[PDB]
């Protein structure tokens, strides 16, 4: 395919200007809201959140 | 261009490769822990690689 419309290949980061290049929690190059929910857990009220700093889905620390 | 570590389909270094550029990157891998990146004007605090990491950090006794 082409180069990630996100990517800046002389560098390898993000355009200037962009938070992020792909992941759960990253949409056009910015990261979401921190809060923005990225996985509704089975069986409890323990959900996973977007950071607001990182593209990733990071585990609810509470478990 | 393109860099030569760079996949930019990823926006990661390529398979097998560590970094992109940097003081503590070469060929596309990390310099060894302890190769020095700076040596300090006055004095014996210098900064050293590493191992992990393409930047030179500061001397942490400052």
């Amino acid at each position: 395919n082409s180069v990630n419309p996100c990517c800046d290949p002389q560098t390898c980061k993000p355009i200037e200007g962009k938070h992020c290049i792909s992941g759960p929690c990253c949409e056009n190059c910015y990261f979401l809201r921190s809060g923005t929910i990225c996985q509704r857990a089975r069986g409890d009220g323990n959900n996973d959140y977007c950071t607001g700093i990182t593209p990733d889905c990071p585990r609810n620390r509470y478990n | 261009s393109v860099n030569p570590c760079c996949d930019p389909v990823i926006c990661k270094p390529r398979d097998g490769e560590h970094c992109i550029s940097g003081p503590c990157c070469n060929n596309c891998k990390f310099l060894n822990s302890g190769t020095i990146c700076q040596r300090a004007r006055g004095d014996g605090n210098h900064d050293y690689c590493t191992g992990i990491t393409t930047d030179c950090p500061r001397n942490r006794y400052n």
